[PDB]
């Protein structure tokens, strides 16, 4: 049951990139796009979604080879599971088949013309050199009639994949997203030269949205202080945490060890985890 | 209700009756068409109004003789669309014998 | 037109049947089915108003003529 | 009072009518005659706004819009819904660039005797949903067939920020096969245009009244 | 740990009288979409079907039969069908009888 909120995230990502193909598509020159170029030149993302994909089918198969059967009402979260991939605006298995294709081709490609450098542009630079300006060309036009052709269009650009909590800008509130002293001055600023309404780390970040189990965070979640922040990347979750009744299949007294435990001390990157101040 | 043109009657007929008696039967169907087009927008706004309150149907609710009332309200509702519905029926009968007048004349026409 | 009216109130209904029986979250399917439908509703209402506008002036044509 | 709540009415539109056309006419106690539009006529009120004053506001801002005004006919729905008068100025601002578009486009065919035998069977008229979308379909009763053009107000994110642009696109009904005989022009009006996704054209305001003619240079 | 076993078999008694409710009530209105809608909906939200009101009345041939203390006996094979039945339905004055036959408190079944 935890599963699911996780796994509207996972759809609500693949369906971000998937709505930059078509906006590329019209406008190629546009430099504050280039991210999309990057996510498909990453070359273990690709296996990775694909080993992501290759377990879901285990898991699918799995459960429809061993179901429960001693109580039926058990079955909402096991067939929600196959509901929610059979739902998907954007059929898993074409958007498989996408990402095996941009392997093979850009491996010939190395063999073409041995290069070191286009592993790190298509890791960390996100970026095509212009010496290979040819291959850029080729996302743009392949992409179009692979895997679109079997969505609905018109529904991918106008469906709401804001919240991802991608950007920085969505992270941190406004009032204090923005250099507060000179670089004379140094980097490090005092708590005392904050703004008074933006002197505690509860008005630093957007205390919305959950970032391990990517669920949304209620009021009660929210005043109880058992919610952690992280100090590196600004992330806040509760994980570590007994979860509410209400978050559980039955409203129900039993204290349950959930796999947020794995995050009680270390952040998701590697930073360290503390109670949120009041 | 009345019957102002008659079953089974010619076009010409009814040309040569239209001609006379000084338009009562002309004021009358133009009295009618201007309450059917008067009619026609106040049931798109009370349709939309529905349909507003069909998917508000979650807030403005704690008690349940709120629900009983908003429930009653709503059931008599839609007996004013029958009602309408029954009206714009006699409403389009009533002038079904003048329109009747219409496929005979593009027919001939053709 | 005077069934196609009866009907669409039948079949708003009707779409919401199958709405409210899972109710007994949403299908898209059945939302975009209601979308359709009571888009279809207000597609017929003015193409019926049309229709008795052009009868009216065919009407006062005739009349004059 | 009522000078007041006026003053605060003005000082509210002209923060959000920055506009060259906006300028106000006649001023009345019980009524607002101002002109935001490109009409030519110095005395005719673009849009009336009548005064309703109560002890410490205006107790409604009925918006009435004249006949020769094109933007008449959403006025019943103006009318029966209470939406803020700040909403409602936002979207007559927005909106006054596709009124001004389809003003010329009904114009078009308003034109009195050219001196020309060529009565045209398409005629233009405007099919009204709600506030949120305004859709024009061409009449043709002698080859019996329909040009439906539907302008709905939907969402779209943009940099981690939704806004609301026109969607100028053909129906989901609109699946015509080769076989029409009307299909020509709609097949070349998608293969001419067809922010352009397939079916769908998301434009901006400030854009839409020169490409909506584009799409009407097609159509005249 | 009766406590989640009887909630458990409380729900799949429930999810079954609603599957049979559902099944009966489709047949019953079949005629009138605006009783089916406003009878499902009441008790939906959880109306007693004594309280709500009827806009078109019931042959009186089916009330007769469901029963059978009139002239005609009740079928044996009927008897068999009703005791099959997960509920006991019988329409008194015009309207229906509902009663839980596990739990007698007032089961809301509002969402």
């Amino acid at each position: 049951h935890s599963l699911i909120p996780v796994a509207k995230w996972f759809v609500k990502f693949i369906t971000y990139l998937t709505q930059e193909i078509l906006i590329l598509i019209n406008d190629p020159t546009n430099k504050e796009y280039t991210l999309v170029h990057g996510i498909f030149g990453a070359k273990m993302s690709r296996t990775l979604i694909l080993s992501i994909l290759n377990e879901i089918k285990k898991v699918t198969q799995i459960v429809a080879k061993f179901p429960e059967t001693s109580y039926p009402i058990l079955n909402e979260s096991s067939t929600f599971l196959k509901l929610v991939l059979s739902e998907s605006p954007v059929d898993f298995e074409k958007f498989e088949t996408f990402l095996v294709d941009v392997n093979n081709k850009f491996i010939a490609l190395c063999e073409q013309q041995p290069s070191q450098e286009r592993e790190f542009s298509l890791l960390v630079k996100a970026e095509i050199p212009p010496e290979y300006a040819k291959v850029g060309d080729f996302l743009l036009q392949y992409a179009n009639n692979a895997v679109i052709s079997h969505a609905n269009a018109a529904a991918v650009y106008f469906a709401d994949t804001s919240g991802l909590k991608i950007s920085n800008s969505e992270f941190f509130n406004p009032e204090i997203f923005h250099l507060l002293q000179p670089l004379e001055e140094g980097l490090i600023i005092d708590t005392d030269k904050l703004p008074i309404k933006n002197r505690t780390s509860k008005s630093f970040s957007k205390l919305l949205y959950d970032d391990v189990t990517c669920d949304k965070l209620s009021v009660s979640e929210i005043s109880d202080g058992k919610l952690k922040r992280c100090s590196r990347c600004g992330s806040v979750t509760r994980a570590g945490n007994i979860i509410s009744s209400d978050k559980t299949i039955v409203p129900t007294s039993i204290q349950t060890k959930r796999w947020p435990t794995m995050y009680t001390r270390l952040c998701i990157c590697s930073g360290m985890l503390f109670e949120m101040d009041g | 209700m009345d019957s102002i043109i008659p079953a089974g009657v010619k076009l010409d007929d009814l040309q040569v009756i239209l001609a006379k008696n000084e338009n009562e039967t002309r004021d009358k169907v133009c009295k009618q068409i201007n309450e059917a087009r008067d009619e026609i927008l106040p049931l798109r706004l009370q349709f939309n109004e529905f349909i507003q309150i069909m998917a508000n149907i979650d807030q403005e609710g704690s008690k349940q003789a709120d629900r009983m009332a908003k429930y009653l309200h709503i059931r008599d509702k839609i007996l004013q669309l029958n009602d309408r519905f029954q009206t714009l029926s006699s409403h389009l009968e009533a002038l079904q014998p003048l329109f009747s007048t219409v496929p005979e004349y593009l027919k001939t026409a053709d | 037109y005077k069934n196609k009216l009866t009907v669409c109130f039948d079949d708003i209904l009707k779409v919401g049947a199958e709405m409210m029986m899972q109710q007994q979250g949403f299908s898209q399917s059945q939302q975009k089915l209601l979308k359709e439908k009571v888009k279809l509703f207000h597609g017929i209402l003015d193409d019926l108003e049309t229709s008795l506008s052009q009868s009216s002036s065919y009407l006062e044509t005739l009349t004059a003529l | 009072m009522q000078l007041v709540v006026l003053t605060d009415v003005v000082e509210r539109l002209h923060k959000n009518f920055e506009s060259e056309n906006f300028k106000i006419i006649a001023l009345q106690p019980n009524e607002i005659s101002f002109k935001y539009l490109s009409n030519n006529d110095e005395d005719d009120k673009d849009c009336t706004i009548k005064i309703s004053t109560n002890d410490d506001s205006i107790k409604n801002l009925t918006v009435q819009l004249s006949p020769s005004n094109p933007q008449h006919i959403i006025q019943p729905f103006l009318d029966n819904s209470k939406m803020d008068y700040h909403f409602i100025f936002s979207y007559l601002q927005f909106t006054s660039s596709l009124f001004k578009a389809l003003k010329v486009i009904l114009n078009e065919r308003g034109g009195k005797f050219h001196e020309s035998g060529s009565q045209y069977s398409t005629m233009v008229n405007i099919g009204l949903h709600n506030l949120n979308e305004y859709q024009i379909v061409y009449y043709n009763p002698q080859a019996g067939t329909k040009i439906t053009i539907c302008i709905e107000l939907k969402t779209v994110l943009h940099n981690g920020r939704d806004k609301i642009q026109f969607h100028i696109h053909f129906a989901d009904v609109a699946h015509i096969t080769t076989k029409s005989p009307a299909y020509p022009m709609m097949h070349q009006v998608r293969n001419q245009v067809f922010i352009r996704l397939g079916n769908g054209v998301a434009c901006d305001p400030s854009e839409i009244e020169p490409i909506l003619m584009e799409i009407h240079n097609i159509l005249k | 740990f009766r406590k989640e076993e009887l909630l458990l078999k409380d729900l799949e008694i429930r999810k079954l009288e609603i599957s049979s409710r559902f099944k009966h009530r489709q047949e019953i209105f079949k005629d009138s979409p605006m009783d089916l809608f406003m009878s499902t909906l009441g008790d939906c939200l959880g109306i007693k079907d004594e309280e709500m009101l009827t806009s078109c009345t019931i042959p009186k041939a089916v009330v007769d039969h469901i029963n059978g203390s009139g002239k005609r006996k009740p079928t044996k094979a009927a008897q068999r069908a009703r005791d099959q039945d997960s509920i006991d339905i019988s329409i008194k004055d015009n309207k229906l009888v509902m009663k839980s036959k596990f739990n007698k408190s007032n089961r809301s079944y509002s969402i």
